């Protein structure tokens, strides 16, 4: 037995195997145990190596042989993973056979530096009225989806993926956006069901699923987002665009905490290791928009965080907020009232997306940012005087609040969006009741499609509002409202 | 026959030494023969030098260093099959009802992998329960998990039993009840009550298997029992193809046990003092309760909330896996409403157009809407007298009071305690029945016609008998 | 030698680390040169960790240690009645040797699931509040819990005192033998307790098991289990023992000392991962045995002291959830003169009615109610309120006052029900609040001279017929008018 290429197990417990030999091993090299279970050389010491396991401890005994692999932790990458569901190490879990890899990338890849980047200016269209109008996301950005349990976090990301069906059926490769969805810590059934939804809406052919679910070993959960970013990165490095959802990072952090405490690293705040920030920061730095010279690709990140009791000041929330380029905060209070998406506009922001917004939306979003989240000034005070001036903003406010509502699985085209907002901002809804704003919107879009389709087409094709189209839009709006 | 020797006894932790690579796999059940009977240990770690560390499933007083220890060659195994129904079984699969050996022919390990991603049913779906409140307003997910809330004196045990019964008759699926940290006194109650109710029938055929991990047992035992109970439940799914109920009372005591085992194993505690493996420990249990292509194990889990703090890492981790809650309230009980389910409190992920259809949803959302203003209107009716109500308000409130009472229901199991005949209302009726009432097609019926009746035809039948 | 003996490797802090003793049992008892005893809690490869029963000034390195071959046992039997013992059952009261029926171990399997029967026979405490609102039954474990100095021992103690009513009879099935465990208390406090029982002639049916504050941690740790086995002789032989563990807070402290000094891993509040197991192991031993097994019972009143009323603390949590209910005491109430200071709305007995004399259940039905509705409208007790609320307030004040009781004065059931009845039914409404006490006293004596028949029926039948009720109604108004 070569002790250079090979090892003998000294001990195993707490997700670590202590191994003797493997003298030629590299730090962070993947290893193989007798049972076929894999590991990662984490700490090389005089006279032994400490290996973190990617499975149950049952699958490793004392005295067993361990084989070197040659390879730092890596994964298959390339357009051949499209339509596929894999585990954190890249192994298919969808019943469909060997993955078709263009090649292999490490799990841990260094972020694009200061030079190879350019500011985001290309829209990521979500098809969500509230997000596209008020927290516009640009290709290369990082935008946190954050909020309590059961507040629509996943819905927001999933509508975004379903929405890409719009361009991923065209030919123009630059407008396309491939999707990597990472499930970390979720239930197997949630993810199975999610994939079936994707299949049913025909979204699956442009998306990749990477799953490390609830009963799997902490390191597989720790690892999944990293192997998913290299999968995402392939598109970035080859002049194409990929969206990556990390659902969710809260659970990644928890798994990382499990590993650190069993590794006997000192518990800090909320028991997380000191490096739990570096955990996320290195991951998320890999999202970017690249320069002309680097082929202009982009990886856009939508990490998901789960607050407890709505507290965005906890350690992990604030860590991620101090990394991403903004947050979409979802309030449980709005969610229970029926306001869904429950986007708390006061607390939501996109730091770089404004540039990348579609002009049409930008133009009918005049101050909507300021006004709405400020109607919130009056609204909170309202329930001391039956005022004159501030009775108007209470009626407009209430309207735009309904306009922003949106059914699930129903992402809407920009040119379907801008009229609804124009019709809100200019007060053509002021007279219509609350209970009918829902029906108004479906009936109004029908009207526009059948009768004023020339104009929608112009919004879609130029993305701007010429004074003439602006005036023509005023025309068609007034007509419908009157009846 | 692979043998070892006890080398250490520190409380419920016992270390055993073996011969070269003759070492038991982590999670193997080991056995020492004691004059009590026999002591089972479960291998926890390979410490090095042919020594493994184990957790005791029973007391270790009396052990001596050097004592023989036998390897079973696998994890704790439990009998499975119909010969477990109506029996009481401990964590190691032994009968504790003095009724003789479980003459089951097969045995299965309690530790096992969850259904593969490919094995996973791909569409969420309702498990119809025969109970109005639940089916209509907070339906159970097939192969889902349900949080049962509210402590004691709210008819939890009758509610659980009705479920065992409704599922067996409506879907021919059996039940397994797992008392995780069960209080011996209370287990003894439950057993006697199950016989009285019929769901256990010692002279006939039984609908439920009882597995108890009592409070006076070492954490090791309390942590594993859930998996004992679950293995039995899996056999009914994987081999008999049934839709199976698994009860876990109480899910928090599963967590605390693992918190305690983790502490005895030397592991540095996490936030709030829970085990660093809190979430995976939870996943290793929950992910096994799901729908395969063969059937489903669906689980009703009783949930304690420490300090009534819902952000506490134990509920917080649990909630992640819950598809619905059934909230039992004394406030519903003290208005004489049985089962004491709270219609506003109890919530389901599946009350959803896509899962239950547009009918079902619309009916339930209105009921919910109705009951909601009636709740806020309890405030003004207590001061302004009744008369001070507006046109649509004074009607819906007369019709809410009517809905609120139609949510009652006689339980076939309560029958022996009540003499009232029991009713298993099909979901089909439940939907229409409530849609009709909401439309005003029964306003001219006095409230009492609505109390403790099954489907609409009994509101019809009842009111005609009140007439004379 | 080495199979039967050992050398002290190191000693310190009541831990003796010992070489040899290769054949010793876990939890087995050892003897040292100097004569100090201990028990072997840690069996390890190199050594054995022994916790000492006496000062470790008596142990040295090199010292010889022998096996005794025994796990901790304790004498048990009726011969312990009236005696005061340490945790190993040695007499400490200067009354001579203790005659033992035989010997039981400290640690005993609690009765299984099957050899039991539902709790039904009452433990009549004699305390109006308890017997009426938080009834306890034979076999039950009911926790007496609260901050320091709130009357916890008093609840236990008036209960023990009240058992004179049957413990002077001849019907063994009704008698309740008493075991009191003093864990961590000061000796003069145990002395004064004893004297109290002696004065009320309650020592004859009580056994005091004492592991006081200066005693080595193991003995405080052991004392409860040891007392438990003493209790169990009664249970196993067709009789009924009550065990008070005063208190389990202090026992958990003792066990924590041992574990920290044996270097077992610490957890929350520095407790070992098996401190829940300690108490549940201990408390599941209280039980109501089946008819096959003799109908014996053991009923436990564990005591827990909270700090700032924080029942989410580690040890109260453990014990609240192990047991069958809480009698919750409170300084606030105490200072207001409500004594016993039982917080009705926080106290419970999951067993409930099944363990209450039927008569008391009949009159108390609504007591549960009015008081519930009282503490809901309380903040109103400070002018303009409709005759509905004025009434609710009048009633509750008086029912509260009726629940006050002096120390050392437990009431018979037949004395309790008429008092509760008068209140529950409004016969006290017209009586100024300061006079409810003297009313109780006078009313009782009046019933005793004029209506001994009603009292005898209540006591002898346990239920109230409509004839009894009607009789009670008349005799009350009769007195209230007078
Ligand atoms: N825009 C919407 N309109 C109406 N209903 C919605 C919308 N978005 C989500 N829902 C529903 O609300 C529930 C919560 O949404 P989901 O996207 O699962 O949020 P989440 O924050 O990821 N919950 P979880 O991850 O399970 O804690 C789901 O049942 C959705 O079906
Ligand atoms: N019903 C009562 N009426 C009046 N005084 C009482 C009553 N019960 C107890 N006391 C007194 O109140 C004090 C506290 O009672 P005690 O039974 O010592 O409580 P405790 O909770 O055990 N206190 P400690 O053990 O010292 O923390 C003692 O001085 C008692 O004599
Ligand atoms: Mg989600
Ligand atoms: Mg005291």
């Amino acid at each position: 037995a070569n002790l250079n290429e090979t090892g003998r197990v000294l001990a195993v417990g707490d997700g670590i195997a202590r191994v003797f030999g493997l003298n030629n091993i590299q730090a962070e090299e993947l290893v193989e145990f007798s049972s076929g279970v894999k590991g990662m050389a984490l700490n090389l010491e005089p006279g032994q190596v400490g290996i973190v396991l990617f499975g149950s401890d049952r699958l490793v005994k004392e005295g067993e042989l361990v084989k070197r692999t040659g390879n730092i932790v890596d994964v298959p990458v390339g357009p051949g993973l499209l339509g596929r569901v894999v585990d954190a190490l890249g192994n298919p879990i969808d019943g469909k056979g060997p993955i078709d890899a263009a090649g292999r990338s490490r799990a841990q890849v260094k972020a694009p530096g200061i030079l190879p980047r350019r500011s985001v200016h290309e829209p990521v269209q979500t098809g969500l009225k509230a997000v596209d109008a008020l927290v516009p996301i640009g290709r290369g950005q990082r935008e946190l989806i954050i909020g309590d349990r059961q507040t629509g976090k996943t819905a927001v990301a999933l509508d975004t993926i379903l929405n890409q069906k719009r361009w991923n059926n065209g030919s123009d490769e630059s407008k396309k956006l491939y999707c990597v969805y990472v499930a970390v810590g979720q239930k197997r059934s949630t993810v199975a069901q999610l994939v079936q939804t994707l299949e049913q809406h025909d979204a699956m052919k442009y998306s990749i699923i990477v799953a490390a679910t609830a009963s799997e070993a902490a390191p597989l959960q720790y690892l999944a987002p990293f192997t998913a970013a290299s999968i995402g990165e392939w598109f970035r490095d080859n002049g194409k665009h990929a969206l990556i959802v990390y659902d969710d990072l809260s659970k990644q952090a928890v798994a990382y905490r499990q590993l650190s405490l069993l590794l006997r690293r000192p518990p800090g705040r909320e028991a997380y290791p000191g490096d739990v920030f570096y955990l996320h920061s290195r991951l998320l730095e890999r999202a970017a928009k690249l320069s002309e010279k680097e082929g202009s690709g982009s990886l856009t990140a939508l990490p998901v965080i789960e607050t407890q009791g709505g507290d965005v000041s906890a350690y992990i929330p604030t860590n991620v907020i101090s990394i991403t380029d903004g947050q979409i905060f979802l309030e449980a209070e709005l969610f229970y009232k029926g306001i869904r998406p429950a986007i708390n506009v006061g607390l939501s922001v996109s730091r770089v997306g404004s540039a990348a917004q579609v002009k049409a939306l930008k133009q009918v979003a005049g101050s909507l940012k300021l006004f709405l989240a400020q109607y919130r000034e009056v609204a909170a005070s309202a329930q001391s005087d039956l005022d004159a001036s501030t009775k108007q903003t209470l009626v407009r406010g209430e309207r735009l609040t309904q306009l922003l509502k949106q059914n699930q699985y129903s992402p809407l085209a920009t040119e379907e969006q801008v009229p609804l907002i124009y019709a809100g901002v200019n007060g053509h809804l002021d007279g219509i009741e609350l209970s009918r704003i829902g029906e108004f919107e479906s009936s109004f879009l029908s009207y526009l499609k059948s009768n004023h389709n020339e104009l929608l087409t112009e919004i879609r094709e130029k993305g701007e509002l010429s004074k003439e189209l602006l005036a023509s839009l005023k025309s068609a709006t007034e007509s419908f409202v009157a009846t | 026959p692979i043998t070892g020797k006890v080398t250490a006894v520190i409380g419920a932790i016992v270390d055993v030494h073996f011969e070269q690579s003759e070492l038991p796999a982590i999670l193997n059940a080991l056995e020492i023969k004691t004059p009590q009977g026999k002591l089972v240990l479960e291998v926890a770690q390979h410490l090095g030098e042919n020594t493994v560390r184990t957790i005791a499933m029973d007391g270790t007083e009396g052990l001596v260093r050097g004592e023989k220890v036998l390897d079973t060659g696998g994890p704790i195994s439990v009998p499975v099959g119909r010969e477990t129904l109506g029996r009481i079984i401990n964590v190691i699969g032994e009968p504790i009802d003095e009724r003789g050996p479980i003459k089951s022919k097969l045995r299965k390990p309690i530790h096992a992998d969850p259904p593969s991603f490919a094995e996973q049913s791909t569409s969420a779906e309702i498990l119809e329960t025969g109970i109005k409140v639940v089916d209509l307003l907070a339906p159970y997910a097939r192969g889902g998990k349900i949080g049962l809330f509210g402590g004691a004196g709210v008819g939890k045990t009758v509610f659980i039993q009705e479920l065992i019964n409704n599922i067996a008759k409506a879907h021919g699926g059996f039940s397994v009840f797992t008392g995780v940290g069960e209080r011996t006194r209370e287990g003894n109650d439950l057993y006697r009550e199950m016989k009285e109710t019929g769901v256990i029938n010692l002279e006939g055929e039984s609908k439920v298997a009882l597995v108890f991990g009592q409070m006076n047992e070492p954490p090791g035992a309390r942590a594993r029992v859930a998996l004992t109970g679950l293995t039995i439940a899996e056999y009914f799914r994987d081999e008999e193809g049934q839709d199976v109920l698994l009860f876990i009372d109480n899910i928090f005591r599963f967590t605390q046990a693992g918190s305690e085992v983790s502490a005895l194993l030397g592991r540095i505690p996490s936030a709030v003092g829970y085990q660093p493996t809190l979430a995976t420990d939870m996943g290793l249990l929950q992910e096994r309760i799901t729908t395969t292509k063969k059937g489903s194990v669906t689980s009703v889990q009783a949930v304690y909330v420490p300090a009534d703090d819902l952000t506490d890492p134990a509920p917080a981790t649990t909630f992640a896996h819950l598809d619905a809650t059934t909230v039992l309230s004394r406030g519903i009980s003290e208005l004489g409403i049985y089962p004491a389910v709270d219609p506003l409190d109890s919530k389901s992920r599946l009350l959803d157009a896509a899962v239950v259809g547009q009918e079902h949803y619309d009916v339930a959302s209105k009921v919910q809407e109705t009951l909601q203003t009636y709740k806020s209107l309890q405030d003004i009716i207590a001061i302004l007298g009744m008369d001070e109500l507006s046109e649509q308000d004074k009607l819906t409130v007369e019709r809410a009071r009517k809905i609120q009472r139609f949510l009652s229901q006689p339980f076939a199991v309560a029958e022996v305690f009540t003499g009232i005949p029991g009713k298993l209302v099909r979901l089909k009726d439940t939907v229409a029945s409530f849609k009709a009432v909401l439309e005003g097609k029964y306003d001219n019926i006095p409230e009492h016609a609505f109390y403790m009746v099954g489907g609409i035809e009994d509101v019809v039948a009842k009111a005609e008998k009140l007439a004379a």
